[PDB]
RNA sequence: GAAAUUGUUGAAAGGGAAGGGCAUUUGAUCAGAC
RNA sequence: AGAACUGGCGAUGCGGGAUGAACCGAACGUAGAGUUAAGGUGCCGGAAUACACGCUCAUCAGACACCACAAAAGGUGUUAG
RNA sequence: GCCCUGAAAAUGGAUGGCGCUCAAGCGUGUUACCUAUACUCUACCGUCAGGGUUGAUAUGAUGCCCUGACGAGUAGGCAGGCGUGGAGGUCAGUGACGAAGCCUAGACCGUAAGGUCGGGUCGAACGGCCUCUAGUGCAGAUCUUGGUGGUAGUAGCAAAUA
RNA sequence: UUUGCUCCACACAAUAUAGAUGGAUACGAAUAAGGCGUCCUUGUGGCGUCGCUGAACCAUAGCAGGCUAGCAACGGUGCACUUGGCGGAAAGGCCUUGGGUGCUUGCUGGCGAAUUGCAAUGUCAUUUUGCGUGGGGAUAAAUCAUUUGUAUACGACUUAGA
């Protein structure tokens, strides 16, 4: 299996972009901000990348991130990981 | 190597006692004309009291037979030595001439016996004249009217190591 | 010569090497099978011991 | 412009070394024979050196010439350079290693003036 | 035209060898539609190329050519001998040279 | 006389096919070798079978890293072959290994090249009809390898496409085909008959 | 040893190619009558054909005239030993021995 | 004011040694001859 | 372990037997050309995936002297007597 | 006859390997082809042998030349040469305008022992040739004396209260 | 950080070549069977033909391929634009609409070539990198140091800090 594309949500935390990140204290922070251009559109952009996995990518998987902020730890930086869908329709498995 | 069938004709050196000696006469299947000579000094020591030294060769003369385009079957009666015991036998070859027929009987023998050359007399070679005198089933196989097989499964030896279609084994 | 007496060996030779892990968070190597008969959900999930 | 001769061959160009002197500082590079019992390179075992003997030795019509041709005498002064006139054909001078500047000039000189090759008219030159 | 080939294609396969000494002064080639030693007699003594490239001009040009000859056929399967006046250099079993047409018997 | 040889492998035997590409590559012919999982090995499948569990138990006694490796790929049986025909440990070796690539399947763009066949290494010449033969993709499968199910997939789509391709270019060559036979029997096709054209 | 019964051909061959008197324990090339002259000349012998002339047909000097003619210096035949195996009788697919008539094929491809 | 051994600069090669032989490519350098 | 005759190794490289003091071929100045020995010719590897007649399928096949092993006894396996 | 049963040993593994099944296996036959320091021819080197040539000029008659054959080698024998310290003779030899020594992937000669030259450094002696003489040539002797490495910035520098 | 980075066009250099010298020219399946053409009642159909090698097919004439004229058809090809699809196994390529432009050897003419001297690869390919122009495009992080202990011999790991 190989991963054919990801397409990432239109907003972010901060909580999940400090785990793209070693300085967090140093940065202007620049994360997905170009990519929240592709975004803004009405039909265009976001729609292609969504049909790729519609028309491939046999399977599925959503990228989540944990909300660390709500338990004591002091970490601060969250946790991202995929969970396979095991739904089924595939092409449902990506509008879900 | 390739066979050929010499007369080979020897006899004990003549003497003051006992002139004009018997000419003994032997059919020889060998490559060469020292082979031939050597046979009959070998074969002939067997049966006579008589060597090399003793006695003289008088002629040798190849027989190359009557019809080569005209098939026979002959009956062949040899005697050959295994690897315990000696053993007679006797089989056909189908073939168009009577060397080609000794020749395809050396290959027989070696390839199911393992008799080599050394190791095997051809006691004599004959024509069946007469069909129905045949019996062993390998070769009266080939006797019936209007025979006729195909040749299935063709493969065609290709030149070239690369082909650029499939090859078809039709026949 | 052989051992005088038999014993098992020690510790386990399928989780080899006892190396430190790549990561903190160990990774899933396996989703459970899918039928695609069921509504679309979620495999697994994250918490903190 | 010597005299002629003909094609010049060596048989052999590579100088042959002692054998382990590429191995051990201590073992120079000097030819010696190797007198043991177990030598590969005695015995001529295929893959090793090969051992200095008289096949490759030159041909008589062209040993001790030069490339150019002519045999090297040694020569320190004036003196030794005109014994050279009548062969200067078959004979090149060459200046013994230590004369000195001023006196080479002079030999040099007297060289051109009878027609005698010099091989090495380039030391002690002040320029 | 789109071709202007004068010369056959060919392959240096190897030096002259036994399976463990090879003679660095033969060199083998294989000729592009000759698989008998009958067809190879066509090709003995014709002049035979090895052209390379170099980064450094040496005379007006950074191609350089090792000149050859046919000298006899090897084996019973086209391939034939040639000794050029430098030794090929064996970093080139398997590199194209040019065989061609000169001198001819035609 | 070729670029690039790509290689129908289907209907081949794996040694035959490794000598004779083998040979290719030293001789400097560069090689694409497509369709391993349909490989031949002469012989029952049960043998085959034990051959490799009998190379399966080959390994570094103190280390099984560092010792032979056992690549269960149809592609990567066929690699193994043809390096034990090649001085692989040589640069002349390398060189020569850097012209092969061993493909499982039929992938890009040699899915639009066209493919040869060595009719000395080919199974229904080689063989006497009624031997046993195996297939390298069954064989691969019994011996660990994954993938028997998704090349397969890969080719029923790859197949329908080509015949698709295929049918198109048989209607266009019935559209030349007319049309030379009623360009025939003209003066010029007269003399181009005459010298053997 | 291989050896046979050798033709006109075969020997008029030998000497003419590669006959070598023994002149004064010194190896010579025939290369002239005078040579054979000077030391095959009380006999009767003067000249290279003469000399073949004795040792076809054994003469009362045969002895004097092979002993004059050096060992002839063969190379190995040109078309190959006919055999894969010499060291075998003739007889038995070797080399060895005897070959009535068939030296002659064997020194012509030597010589 | 040598060698072993060492530093610096310059050049080159290096997938579990290095060094050697035959042959040549390449790079650097060079004598002769005109 | 001990002898007889001869040939060898020791004292000897070279081609071949993968590998090896003793086997086979052949003994050696430095080179060039040609031809061969013993051994070989799918690929490694120079050289015919030559030609011809047969035999063998082995759920431990077989694959070249010295030499690097296998026996008695058995088999409607298959072939020829 | 081939094949199979008989047929069990210890690290993983050996028709040399890959691999080979109307073979690339076994028996057999016929051709082609490959290649040894072997065989034929030629060149060149040396050794041995047999010969020619004092004739005037030109000096090596132990010289020049012609012919043929031959060439492995431990221990060992013999022969011809290279190098070192010193001695007799000679080059009316080299040299403070740079002797000797030392360094030099620069050149030349010799099969080699070695010899010669160029460049740098240096500062006071040294060679060619004919002979004489010996405390005369080193890779080793757990050789002798001196010197220097890898090990290696390593073992370590922790008993006796701070 | 003194004008840096990336992409596009040519401008010149350097660099290197496991080795262009017309085209890597696309069904699948069987081989004791198939390919193609045609017909019908569409099949595991009937009829006809083909193989017996790619020795094929295509391309292929012109100063390493020049400059001009006419004729016949409205085709062929290259090039930069443009319309619409298809292809995710490593798709990175395939097909297609329209117009423009160059050539066309489909046929018939006119001019040029020399001297590289009798051969000398007689230089026409693509790899990477750099320096220049002119025309767009965008304005980050990591490590050390401090810090935590879900980690720890040291490295390493995991946190935090405008």
């Amino acid at each position: 299996l190989r991963s054919l594309t990801t397409v990432w949500a239109e907003h972010l935390s901060d909580e999940v972009k400090r785990r793209f990140y070693k300085n967090w204290y140093k940065s202007k922070k620049k994360a997905f901000t170009k990519y929240s251009a592709k975004y803004a559109q009405d039909g265009a952009g976001i729609e292609r990348e969504l049909a790729r996995i519609k028309k491939y990518a046999s399977v599925v998987r959503v990228l989540v991130h944990t909300q660390i902020r709500k338990t004591p730890l002091a970490q601060k930086k969250a946790h991202l990981a995929e969970i396979q869908l095991n739904g089924g329709s595939i092409s449902e498995k990506v509008d879900w | 190597a390739h066979f050929k069938e010499y007369q080979v004709i020897g006899r004990r050196l003549p003497t003051e006692s006992v002139p004009e000696p018997k000419l003994f006469r032997m059919r020889i299947f060998a490559s060469n004309e020292v082979i031939a000579k050597s046979r009959y000094w070998y074969f002939l020591q067997k049966l006579h009291k008589v060597k090399k030294a003793s006695g003289e060769i008088v002629s040798i003369n190849q027989i190359n037979e009557a019809h080569p385009t005209k098939v026979k079957n002959f009956g062949v009666w040899v005697r050959y030595d295994s690897r315990s015991g000696t053993h007679n036998m006797y089989k056909e070859i189908r073939d168009v001439s009577r060397v080609a027929a000794v020749e395809t009987l050396y290959q027989d023998m070696a390839a199911r016996h393992r008799a080599r050359f050394r190791s095997i007399h051809i006691l004599k070679v004959a024509e069946i004249e007469k069909t129905a005198d045949v019996k062993r089933q390998y070769v009266k196989q080939f006797l019936t009217k209007d025979l006729k097989f195909p040749l299935p499964h063709r493969v065609q030896k290709s030149t070239k190591t690369f082909s650029y279609k499939r090859p078809s084994t039709f026949y | 010569s052989h051992r005088k007496y038999e014993a098992p060996r020690h510790g386990h030779l399928g989780f080899l090497p006892r190396k430190r892990a790549a990561s903190i968070r160990a990774r899933v190597k396996a989703f459970p099978k899918d039928d695609r008969s069921k509504p679309v959900a979620l495999t697994s999930f994250l918490g903190y011991k | 412009a010597s005299l002629p001769h003909p094609k010049i061959v060596k048989k052999h160009t590579k100088k042959f070394k002692r054998h382990h002197s590429d191995r051990y500082h201590r073992v120079a590079e000097n030819w010696r024979k190797q007198k043991g019992i177990d030598s590969v390179v005695r015995r001529r075992f295929r893959g090793n050196i090969s051992q200095p003997k008289i096949g490759y030795g030159s041909n008589k019509k062209t040993k001790f010439l030069s490339p150019s041709g002519h045999k090297t005498f040694l020569v320190a002064n004036v003196k030794d350079l005109e014994t050279l006139t009548m062969h200067t054909k078959t004979y090149a001078a060459e200046i013994a290693h230590n004369i000195s500047a001023k006196n080479r000039v002079v030999i040099l000189a007297r060289a051109k003036a009878l027609g005698i090759k010099v091989t090495n008219p380039k030391g002690r030159l002040a320029l | 035209a789109e071709s202007h080939r004068l010369y056959v294609k060919g392959k240096h396969l190897s030096y002259q060898r036994s399976k463990r000494v090879n003679n660095p002064n033969v060199s083998l080639i294989k000729i592009e539609g000759v698989a008998t030693p009958q067809d190879a007699q066509f090709y003995l003594g014709k002049r035979i190329a090895y052209v390379y490239r170099a980064s450094k001009e040496v005379r007006g040009s950074k191609i350089r050519v090792m000149w050859g000859k046919v000298t006899r056929t090897h084996g019973n399967s086209g391939v034939v001998r040639a000794t050029f006046r430098n030794n090929l250099p064996a970093k080139t079993f398997g590199a194209s040279v040019r065989i061609f047409l000169y001198p001819s018997n035609i | 006389v070729e670029p690039v040889v790509v290689i129908d492998g289907k209907g081949h035997l794996v040694g035959r096919l490794a000598s004779v590409v083998a040979k290719q590559l030293l001789n400097g012919q560069k090689i694409v070798v497509v369709r391993a999982e349909e490989l031949n090995i002469s012989g029952e499948f049960f043998r085959n079978k034990l051959k490799y569990h009998d190379f399966l138990r080959k390994a570094t006694a103190f280390n099984k890293t560092r010792g032979p490796f056992h690549f269960r790929a149809p592609s990567r049986i066929f690699y193994k072959a043809l390096r034990g025909m090649v001085s692989h440990k040589t640069a002349r070796g390398k060189a020569a290994l850097e012209r092969l690539k061993v493909f499982e399947g039929i992938p890009p763009p040699y899915d639009k090249k066209k493919r040869v066949v060595v009719p000395q290494a080919l199974r229904v010449l080689r063989l006497k009809p009624g031997r046993k033969y195996t297939t390298l993709g069954k064989l691969s499968t019994s011996v660990g390898w994954k993938y028997e199910d998704v090349v397969a997939k890969l080719e029923a789509k790859r197949k329908v496409s080509s015949a698709e391709y295929y049918a198109k270019k048989r209607a266009f060559t019935k559209k030349v085909a007319s049309a030379n036979a009623t360009a025939a029997e003209s003066d010029v096709a007269k003399q181009l008959a005459a010298l053997g054209y | 040893v291989a050896y046979g019964y050798p033709s006109y051909s075969t020997i008029r061959q030998l000497v003419y190619k590669r006959g070598f008197g023994k002149i004064n324990k010194q190896r010579v090339p025939l290369s002239d009558n005078a040579i054979i002259e000077a030391n095959l000349g009380k006999y009767g012998i003067l000249s290279i054909d003469d000399l073949i002339h004795e040792i076809i047909t054994v003469g009362p000097h045969f002895k004097q005239a092979n002993n004059f003619l050096w060992p002839f210096k063969l190379s190995n035949p040109s078309g190959g030993w006919g055999v894969p195996r010499k060291f075998k009788h003739f007889i038995q697919g070797g080399s060895f021995g005897n070959r009535e008539e068939f030296i002659n094929k064997l020194v012509k491809s030597m010589n």
